[PDB]
DNA sequence: GCCTTGACCCTCCCCTAAGGGGAGGGTTTAGATTGTGTGCAGTCTGACGCGGCG
């Protein structure tokens, strides 16, 4: 939501809001057995011990 | 077996020869060594 | 004690808000312009960097 | 102070550069009024050259019957329309008509100081203004060059007092009496001296066609070439004011373009010349900031390096601005259809053949380095998969060996004529084949008959008696 | 080569103006096919096969 | 067989009329903006040499 105040105003009050969805990258899924399917090879993201 | 471009031919035509025998030059990283010594700015020769 | 297993949800998180903040700094150079009035929210993100 | 603590060229960059403050709305007004008085200044000494505004005259008589346009010689008035200038040319040449007839000294030097401050009036463009100055600079520097080899053909005689022999050269300038008073000096210098004085002559006498060329003699010219480099070295440090102290305003820009292929140093370099650019170009009397001219002008640089030497295999800025084209409708069809545009509707999106868009899209990627560690194994690099595709493998060089010694053993089985047929006809144990003609010339025999000799021969290596040789090196 | 131009110039068998770029079995393996699958870039027409 | 000889014949390069289409290069853009920021890496120890430095 991108709200636009006001050029004079005591608090910035609203003068507009544009609500949208939007799309940002996509977000690879955990297969049901813990792996990720990434370029058509099953890839296996392995804990890290730090 | 390795670097010699022309000495790999002729070993190769040699042996389908029956002439095993090796006319062996110098190896081509060698030259490859020698050309990026040379564009350092420093001169490497062989002295004949 | 002193080491700490750092799993898939939790580095898939950490480069998630690395390209999150690759897409804000671009979104405040953007939101400074006066072009405000006629944009909509999907046309200052850029989902490439996320 | 601070002075070396790093060895980084930005961080020494940004260091010497922040010692310049910034200038305020009049301070570039002054600038400027600097520079354009610097101009001007030597505009006025080199309105004492008259064939300078002659050649300016001639010019307007060129414009008389269109062999150029008025923007091409004037841009303005200062104390656009052709209702003025052609005043303002009769201006300029009541004057010269008024100072030509006058020679006299002290008569006819105020006369010129006319000249120049009615030829103050003419806004030249730089061109013109150009060609003047380079044409005054060319002239005397020859002339100031042969000065110079008059008194080093004393160097060749002797080495000699030129302290005692500056008083004497300048004034007379048409004899040599001032080198008649040199016998009078005779110490032994002075001796091997005059024995060049006749090759000397036809150097210092042939500067007596510009004693009489221009109108004036060299040491008025002298002075007004002295006042033409005191004017240009003054507007050239006034540029340089103006250009060392907007030199944030190029990183203010540069900063923008950072990781577009070219290092930091690289931008702020090409909007340095740039921003020199925009300080040549300009106006402050249209009465706007510095900052909105030199904006255009350093994005421009900048950009324009980056489309030229961004890249390892240069594309042109055509394709480059097609690229980028292609690239903003394409995240705006990701952002809109949720998803990668195919080519087929981004040439939809766009109005050009999908084709097009396809080879646009294979122009862009950027070539790998050939050091690249392969599953970032550190170990095993790209360049240690690429085999060198030019070689000819072993065997099929000792198939050429094989196949050259058994066309060896057929063509001796042939006479001496047919095989020098065969051979010359082809390029065969020779650098070069030849055509019928080259061999029947070769044989002093008409082409059509050589024909039928190579001819009968191919028909002799076809039989089974010579070919079953040969036929092992066609592959079934 | 002139060689190979007179070689030609006896048979007859003329040059191909295509080069065998073939995907063959790798030596010492011996299998059976058991799945072919093919990928059309949209615009290239399908062989009878795909 | 050894030659010639005029007649054919092939490929290839350039040309037609009046521009179309594109590639690849130049040029100016005038409200006013005037110091790089990665939410970086920094995380390797031991030996040796050399140079400011007390």
């Amino acid at each position: 939501r991108l709200v636009i105040y006001e050029r004079e105003a005591p608090e910035g009050t609203v003068k507009d809001i544009k609500e949208q969805e939007v799309y940002m990258g996509e977000i690879p899924l955990m297969t049901d057995n813990g792996t990720f399917v990434i370029n058509g090879t099953e890839r296996v993201i392995v804990s890290q011990l730090h | 077996k390795s670097d010699d471009v022309n000495g790999r031919t002729k070993m190769y035509k040699n042996i389908v020869d029956g002439n095993h025998q090796m006319e062996p030059g110098m190896p081509e990283s060698f030259n490859v060594l020698l050309k990026e010594i040379r564009s350092l700015g420093i001169n490497i020769e062989l002295e004949d | 004690g002193n080491r700490r297993i750092r799993s898939v949800g939790e580095m898939a998180e950490n480069q998630f808000r690395v390209g999150l903040v690759r897409v804000e700094r671009a979104v405040k150079e953007r939101l400074s312009l006066g072009d405000l009035d006629t944009l909509m929210p999907q046309d200052m993100i850029n989902a490439k960097p996320i | 102070s601070e002075i070396g603590r790093t060895t980084d060229p930005v961080r020494m960059y940004m260091r010497e550069m922040g010692t310049v403050e910034l200038l305020t709305r009049e301070g570039e007004i002054d600038i400027a009024k600097r520079i354009e008085d610097g101009i001007n200044q030597v505009q006025c000494s080199v309105a004492e050259y008259p064939e300078a505004i002659t050649y300016l005259l001639e010019q307007y008589d060129r414009v008389e019957a269109e062999e150029a346009r008025l923007s091409d010689l004037i841009t303005g008035f200062v104390d656009i329309d052709p209702e003025l200038a052609r005043e303002k040319f009769a201006e300029l040449r009541a004057q010269y008509v008024v100072t030509r007839d006058t020679i006299k000294h002290a008569t006819a030097q105020e006369e010129i100081l006319k000249l120049s401050e009615v030829f103050k009036q003419f806004r030249l463009v730089p061109k013109q203004f150009d060609y003047l100055v380079n044409s005054m600079r060319v002239m005397m520097d020859r002339v100031r060059t042969q000065e110079r080899l008059i008194m080093k053909l004393c160097v060749e005689q002797c080495k000699m007092p030129k302290k005692n022999f500056i008083t004497l050269f300048t004034g007379n300038e048409t004899s040599d009496t001032w080198f008649n008073a040199a016998i009078a000096m005779n110490k032994p210098w002075s001796e091997k001296l005059h024995d060049v004085s006749e090759e000397v002559h036809r150097a210092l006498q042939k500067l007596q066609q510009i004693e009489e060329e221009t109108g004036l003699t060299i040491e008025q010219v002298k002075d007004i070439n002295r006042r033409m480099s005191i004017g240009e070295a003054k507007a050239r440090r006034a540029k340089k004011e103006m250009v060392e102290a907007n030199l944030r305003l190029v990183i203010s820009i540069a900063k923008k373009y950072t990781n577009r292929g070219l290092q930091f140093l690289d931008l702020i370099q090409e909007g340095n010349i740039g921003l020199m650019k925009a300080v040549d170009k300009f106006e402050y009397r249209r009465g706007y900031k510095f900052s909105t001219y030199a904006t255009w002008w350093i994005r421009q640089a900048i950009t324009r390096s980056i489309a030229d030497q961004a890249r390892t295999i240069r594309i042109p800025v055509h394709m480059i601005e097609t690229i980028n084209k292609l690239n903003r409708i394409s995240r705006q069809m990701l952002q809109e259809m949720g998803r990668e545009p195919t080519p087929e509707e981004l040439a939809e999106r766009m109005l050009m053949p999908e084709d097009k868009i396809r080879k646009v899209l294979k122009i862009a990627k950027e070539p790998i380095s050939m050091e690249t560690p392969i599953g970032d194994d550190e170990d095993s690099h790209l360049g240690d998969f690429i085999e060198d595709t030019t070689l000819e493998l072993p065997l099929d060089s000792a198939t050429t060996e094989s196949l050259r010694a058994a066309t060896h053993d057929v063509l001796a089985g042939l006479t001496a004529r047919e095989a020098k047929v065969l051979r010359m006809r082809f390029g065969i144990d020779m650098n070069t084949d030849y055509t019928l003609e080259e061999v029947g010339k070769q044989f002093d025999v008409t082409r059509e008959r050589i024909r039928q000799i190579e001819a009968k021969a191919l028909r002799k290596l076809r039989h089974p008696s010579r070919s079953e040789v040969l036929r092992s090196f066609l592959d079934d | 080569t002139p060689e190979e131009k007179l070689l030609r110039a006896i048979f007859g068998e003329k040059a191909s103006d295509v080069k065998d770029s073939s995907l063959r079995v790798p030596n010492g393996v011996s299998g059976t096919v058991i799945d072919v699958q093919v990928f059309t870039r949209d615009g290239v027409e399908k062989d009878k096969r795909a």
